[PDB]
RNA sequence: AAAUCUUUCUCAC
RNA sequence: GUGAGUAAAAUUUGG
């Protein structure tokens, strides 16, 4: 009845945050005096008793995993499974039916959880928790053959539209492009229009999927704006035109580049439920965007900033395939609409980041060198580093074109480790 | 048997040391070791590094994160009584809340700008000034940090100012800004396996890899490094008088204030101390004490030495050690083509500490264990089976369960022993969601926090203000009547609904269940 | 949205009201003037026009959708908007002037800048330290360890009992026999009986330290696991004897006497002393109605017995045998003995690392991980990492530090790396 | 008495 | 078992 003028004496007003955290009651701490806690007093039988008479016939059932593929032991890694949070329209009606407005709060953000993993697939599957070993992957096994050949770098087999190969797009595809100011969506039988303009996604109809689609990749709020028009529009025509399928897997989004700005979708695919970066990925990757512009489809630890200035500095003393090399990872790590000077031609210089005698960006754990790059090493010439002169036990001998790792050379006699080999980068030339 | 195993293992398996003894001795020998760094004789604290190509920050904004100001963590409250300075054990959250009440500000954020925009010292921010801010941030409490392995006398730590903590949070955040801006692998974020996997690249490139630690770092990182760090990136006066409150920092050893001019107090500032090397050379893969860095010749080792010596990072030759066949930092141990390390390596066990908390913990270590290369599946079933087995020895009493039915784990008088993988499956009675790694809190976790939610330092008679708009942001102002009404009209649309509480909400189920 | 503008917003709106009472102006930084479930896109709303309406100075655009309507506050006189209506309103309500304060910056220079530094300067500074000289050599052989072992074993000796290990394995009684034997043990020492328990009373302290002595290993310890779960139910349980299937102990609280007025039951502090039975044999045996049995005594602060009772004997054991070399068989006081050695005693030591509170092995397993792991150390340095008596007090940390350097040097032989 | 500055506090209801 | 005070009342013990 009083209690607000002795927590907050001589202010009448508080934060939410500050009322909030002087009744929190859901953090545990593992100590040593969980035993003697438990016990006193019956606390947990009793609230065992209460759980099983009132909290467990609440609970959902939910469904088991059963989908599996066959995994591989593998070099540890790290595996980047990204959860989704809830979205703002979801969490109000949520909210809106009586559930719990803390939790529905608390599950708006989405989180990135990064776990070391031991074991490969084919198809560069992500795992769920605990079960990498025996296969069980976060995807589901598709009913129809467009969909398995739409998220495969490699499509078994064409059907001769852009989602299994070169081609048009099918009724159960669309598109996102940038027109001039204007985000055209397209799926084939309704169009629609979209603008930002100061963090929404103004559009006709926000509930498009297309639109949602768009709105996730640009980190948006979607928001209903019937003034939202546009004049140029050739979305019939590249509807109906044919565009090269690029060999690599969907972006985290669940899309793939087609054009400059301008990704495909599937209305029956989610996000990316397989590895999109990897050391024999990345560079293909790279090469796929080298002239579409940023793509925001990688993570990479540090500033975007600085990775850009490192991979302008090495552009500038680069060589042509280099510099497409360059360009396509400074597209691939340029967040979609955020005001990045991610054109490595027009990125003005600076001589602070020339200083340093190497350059290094990490994407997705990967710690590639810039100006390795340059000289042709991860693509052309494996690197080699003598660690012993001794034969050590349990390593194999070295092949003839190495991959990275640490062989025997019997011809030199010594330990030799291999890094930036062409035969993990770039297995297939 | 930790040392007859054929790979890589620290002997994490049992619990980490503990006693009742009083911190008074331990706080004592670090005080003590930091007076003597000072007379300059058995170790450097004077940094001689250059600083002057780091990045300026002096432009940025100044903001506050308001979450990482409040917690149920123990802290440091300075009152005077009768002309005399008692320094009182109260939470973090309770710490903030008497400063902001003191100064009559409504969030932390005004309270740092009206202390930067005061024409004095002397000037009265409510019903104190910034002198005497200055005056009580000084004072720092000692306690034992036990529990942790390897150390059979435990460290001391102190619990500091919330003014102190204030103005740490600031430069701390515009120090790891600076870090992850200058670093050439930042690092300071990721985890102990991620910087594992990174260092290993890095330093493929070089023969020998010096694994380093630093003895006595934190009495070593003196009030004169922190300020010269803070205005190489621009910190203006908070970052003077946080090294003013650190030159004057005064412990509460039992019963008796004790000054200690140097030092940092237990790493108080880690990115800062990390910076202070990062911002002078980009050979080390580092953070706080522990690094990793490559080498050649011994040419190229000696210049590393000068290295770490003119940053205040004096080498543990202890600890600190050269490797060619395989790389280590932060207790992880990758061989030189960044695969894991054959053996347990750092791999912890689990103690009992609850019927279903331990079971939730052993999966959740066991599928950590699995999805690396440590253990095969199969051996982790067997395991899990076999700490169900324990915990039904140890907790299946009249004491804990009183109940009998099939579903129930053997451990609650059920007849239930889970497979490890038809837990891991959500193959399982709804009751086994909690033991999930991913399920929802258990049943112990749940009553031991809602116990801890009433001890003395924690106990409070203020409504909970629950159940709230998912779309109101937290940093709005909000009065006794504003919650009322809140209150009401959550109450009112819920009883219109025909409910009482608010319907109970799990993400992760509820995206299960969707199609 | 900024904060800075929210008192400005409640001084627009001020009591605005439509439809004959409704409140005409909502304001974004009011937690119940907010609409539920509508994201904001200016500093207030218009409920009778349906337009948000955003504050912002001359020549300072703020991020809010381009629909929103701006009411531009002039830096001299006066407010200007696009809508006459909010200009009015503008110019009614700003009588005086709530001028807004800047925003403040990280590297913001106080007034008093430069009397704290000219304070810090006057503040004593660090001297430069000397260099240190690092020599990198070979890591430690086995000859040091041995050293090691054997100055532990001369500065310290032998017990001529194992003591409370020795409870590790069964006694030769039953439980009525043991319940008997150990009541009769804490009567024969005048503990005091109190509702049914035990209680040790205490006067005066000698205030120094009680000798310490390496442990001889037990032939083996098959009650590890029963040991291990009584300690735990015991200190909860205090001053009634506590059985098992095949063993039992008895935890006395100690409490301070203070005459007629004493403390009758135990806090959260008060030290326990478990009191376990083992075969006789040593100079603790004890004699009653023809029953014999070693009575071995362990004082424990709370936190001690907690951290002892809570480890997982078997799956500790499970977890290391995974990927363990062959043990071989060791004397009684940790050596090898190929003819008349023990392999059992490794269930032994597992079982002194469980009951040493102190966990010294901890710090030898990781300095040993560091010994394999290493190339080059530094010389004379890295072999110290072994000498951990100076932090260690008491027979079971003693006993457990020894053999873990025991199986230190067993392994260096044994399977030499 | 022992793993020896530790084995520890008051008041109202 | 319920609260109030003691440089402290067991989520103790910080970054
Ligand atoms: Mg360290
Ligand atoms: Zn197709
Ligand atoms: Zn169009
Ligand atoms: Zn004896």
């Amino acid at each position: 009845m009083s209690q607000f003028g002795k927590s907050f004496k001589g202010r009448t007003e508080v934060t939410i945050t500050e009322y909030r955290s002087h009744t929190v009651k859901d953090v545990h701490r593992s100590l040593l005096t969980a035993d003697k806690s438990l016990r006193k007093s019956f606390c947990f039988r009793n609230a065992l008793n209460q759980f099983l008479d009132k909290d467990l016939p609440l609970l959902p059932i939910r469904p088991k995993l059963e989908s599996r593929v066959a995994v591989k032991k593998s070099k540890l890694r790290s595996q980047l499974s990204f959860r989704p949070g809830l979205t703002q329209e979801e969490a109000i009606d949520l909210y809106n039916k009586g559930y719990d407005g803390d939790s529905v709060s608390g599950a708006l953000q989405d989180r990135v959880v990064n776990e070391p993993v031991a074991y490969s697939s084919a198809d560069n599957d992500k795992f769920h928790r605990g079960l990498a070993a025996l296969g069980y992957t976060l995807a589901d096994r598709a009913f129809d053959t467009c969909e398995s050949g739409f998220v495969r770098a490699i499509p078994t087999t064409p059907c001769g539209f852009i989602c299994c190969g070169p081609g048009s797009f099918k009724d159960s595809l669309g598109f996102v492009i940038k027109i001039g100011e204007f985000w055209h969506m397209y799926d084939g039988f309704q169009h629609f229009v979209a603008v930002e303009d100061a963090k929404f996604l103004a559009s006709k109809s926000p509930s498009f999927w297309l639109a949602k689609r768009l709105a996730k990749r640009l980190n948006l709020v979607p928001k209903e704006d019937p003034s939202v028009a546009a004049a140029e529009c050739p979305c019939k025509k590249v509807w109906e035109a044919s565009f090269a399928r690029a060999p690599t897997a969907l972006d985290p989004f669940g899309g793939r580049a087609f054009c400059d700005q301008g990704w495909v979708y599937h209305r029956d695919v989610g996000y990316a439920t397989a590895n999109h970066i990897s050391q024999e990925t990345l560079f293909q990757q790279a090469l796929s965007v080298r002239n579409l512009g940023p793509q925001g489809s990688a993570n990479v630890s540090g500033s975007i900033h600085t990775a850009l200035d490192r991979l302008r500095a090495a552009y500038s003393r680069g060589t042509p395939a280099s510099r497409s090399i360059l360009q396509g990872l400074a597209n691939l790590i340029t967040p979609v609409g955020e005001n990045f000077e991610c054109d490595l031609d027009k990125r003005k210089l600076n001589i602070k980041a020339l200083r340093s005698p190497e350059r290094y960006i990490t994407i997705e754990g990967l710690v590639v060198n810039l100006d390795d790059v340059v000289r042709g090493f991860y693509l052309d010439k494996a690197k080699v580093t003598v660690l012993s002169r001794s034969k050590w036990m349990g390593y194999e001998d070295l092949p003839q074109k190495p991959p990275n790792g640490t062989f025997y050379c019997r011809k030199r006699k010594a330990m030799l480790l291999i890094s930036c080999s062409p035969g993990t980068y770039a297995k297939k030339r | 048997m930790w040392a007859f195993q054929e790979g890589v293992c620290k002997g994490n398996l049992l619990s980490g040391p503990t006693s009742m003894k009083a911190p008074d001795s331990a706080a004592r020998e670090s005080i003590d070791r930091a007076s003597e760094i000072m007379t300059g004789k058995s170790y450097n604290a004077v940094h001689t590094g250059d600083l002057s190509k780091l990045p300026n920050q002096g432009e940025s904004p100044l903001r506050i994160v308001d979450s990482d100001l409040y917690s149920e963590r123990s802290c440091c409250w300075v009152i005077e009584k009768e002309g005399r300075v008692v320094c009182k054990s109260t939470t973090l959250t309770r710490g903030m809340t008497s400063l902001l009440n003191t100064t009559k500000c409504s969030s932390p954020s005004e309270l740092i700008c009206k202390v930067l925009t005061v024409e004095s010292l002397s000037e009265k921010i409510g019903d104190t000034s910034v002198e005497e801010l200055l005056s009580h941030g000084r004072y720092f409490k000692c306690a034992l940090r036990d529990q942790e392995r390897g150390k059979p006398k435990s460290r001391a730590i102190f619990l500091s100012h919330p003014f102190f903590r204030l103005l740490s949070s600031v430069v701390e955040t515009h120090a790891r800004s600076v870090l992850s801006k200058v670093s050439a692998v930042y690092t300071a974020t990721a985890s102990a396996e991620q910087r594992a996997m990174m260092a290993a690249q890095v330093v493929e490139s070089r023969k020998h890899v010096l694994n380093g630690d630093c003895t006595k770092y934190n009495e070593a990182i003196d009030a004169d490094t922190l300020l010269k760090v803070w205005d190489a990136i621009g910190m203006g006066s908070i970052g003077v008088m946080l090294a003013y409150m650190v030159r004057r920092k005064c412990v509460l050893i039992k019963d008796t204030l004790v000054e200690c001019p140097g030092g940092m107090l237990m790493g108080m500032f880690n990115a800062t101390a990390t910076l202070a090397l990062q911002g002078t050379t980009d050979r080390f893969l580092s953070f706080s004490d522990d690094f990793i860095t490559s080498f050649n010749s011994p040419a190229e080792l000696r210049e590393i030495e000068d290295l770490l010596f003119a940053s205040c990072h004096n080498l543990s030759l202890k600890k600190s050690y050269i490797s060619v066949a395989s790389l280590e930092i932060n207790s992880c141990t990758l061989t030189r083509d960044g695969d894991l390390a054959t053996g347990l390596g750092c791999t912890a066990g689990v103690p009992f500490r609850g019927p279903l908390v331990t079971l939730k913990q052993t999966a959740a270590m066991l599928s950590g264990a699995v999805d690396s290369g440590v253990m095969p599946f199969h051996s982790a079933e067997r395991l899990f089976q076999i700490k169900q087995q324990e915990c039904a020895y140890r907790y299946n009493n009249p004491t804990y369960t009183t109940r009998n039915e099939d579903f129930l784990p053997t451990c609650l008088g059920g007849k239930t022993v889970i497979s490890f993988q038809s837990l891991l499956t959500w193959d399982c009675h709804p009751f086994w969601y909690q033991v999930h790694p991913d399920g929802p809190d258990t049943i112990d976790q749940k009553v031991l926090s809602v116990l801890a939610s009433k001890t003395r330092r924690r106990r409070t008679r203020l409504e909970a203000l629950s159940d709230l708009d998912p779309l109101v942001p937290h940093r709005l102002l909000v009065s006794e009547s504003d919650v009322s009404k809140i209150r009401a009209a959550r109450q009112a649309h819920l009883k219109s609904l025909g409910l009482e509480q608010p319907t109970n909400f799990n993400y992760a189920i509820y995206k299960a269940v969707q199609p | 949205m900024d904060s800075r503008f929210a008192q400005l917003t409640g001084v627009f709106c001020d009591d605005f009201t439509y439809s004959e009472g409704s409140r005409r102006f909502l304001s974004s930084y009011s937690t119940v003037e907010r609409r539920p479930g509508v994201p904001v896109e200016g500093d207030c709303y218009d409920c009778l026009k349906n337009k948000w309406i955003a504050f912002e100075l001359e020549g300072q655009p703020r991020k809010f959708p381009k629909a929103t309507v701006r009411c531009i506050l002039n830096n001299d006189a006066t407010y200007v908007c696009s809508e006459q209506e909010y200009q009015q309103i503008c110019k009614v309500q700003f009588k005086d002037y709530l001028e807004i304060d800047g925003v403040v910056k990280v590297g913001h220079k106080a007034s008093y800048d430069a009397e704290l530094r000219e304070r810090l300067l006057e503040l004593p500074h660090p001297k430069s330290g000397p260099k240190p000289r690092i020599e990198w050599v070979a890591p430690p052989r086995l000859a040091d360890i041995s050293k090691e072992t054997a100055e532990l074993k001369r500065q310290y000796g032998f017990f001529e009992c194992s003591k409370f290990l020795a409870c590790g394995e069964e006694c030769g009684l039953d439980q009525e026999a043991r319940e008997l034997i150990l009541n009769e043990y804490a009567r024969d020492r005048e503990f005091e009986f109190r509702n049914g328990g035990w209680i040790q009373r205490y006067t005066v302290a000698s205030h120094k330290p009680a000798t310490q002595k390496i442990l001889p290993l037990p032939a083996s310890a098959p009650l590890a696991r029963e040991l291990l779960m009584l300690i735990a139910r015991s200190t909860t349980q205090a001053g009634k004897v506590l059985h098992s299937d095949n063993t039992s102990i008895l935890a006395v609280p100690v409490m301070r006497d203070s005459g007629k007025h004493s403390k009758r039951r135990p806090t959260a502090s008060t030290h326990h002393l478990v009191v376990g039975l083992s075969k006789p044999g040593c100079e603790h045996d004890f004699e009653f109605d023809g029953y014999r049995a070693a009575v071995h005594v362990m004082h424990l602060d709370p936190k001690q017995s907690a951290n002892i009772g809570e480890q997982d004997f078997v799956s500790t054991r499970e977890i290391y045998k995974l990927d363990m070399l062959e043990l071989p068989p060791i004397s009684r006081k940790g050596d090898l003995d190929r003819a008349s050695g023990l392999e059992t005693r490794w269930d032994v030591i597992l079982l002194l690392e469980c009951l040493d509170s102190t966990r010294v092995s901890q710090a030898v397993a990781q300095h040993f991980n560091r010994h394999r792991l290493a190339l080059s150390v530094c010389k004379d340095e890295f072999r110290k990492g072994y000498q951990l008596a100076s932090e260690i007090r008491g027979t079971i940390p003693l006993s457990s530090l020894y053999y873990s350097l025991c199986a230190v040097r067993l392994r260096m032989t044994v399977h030499p790396f």
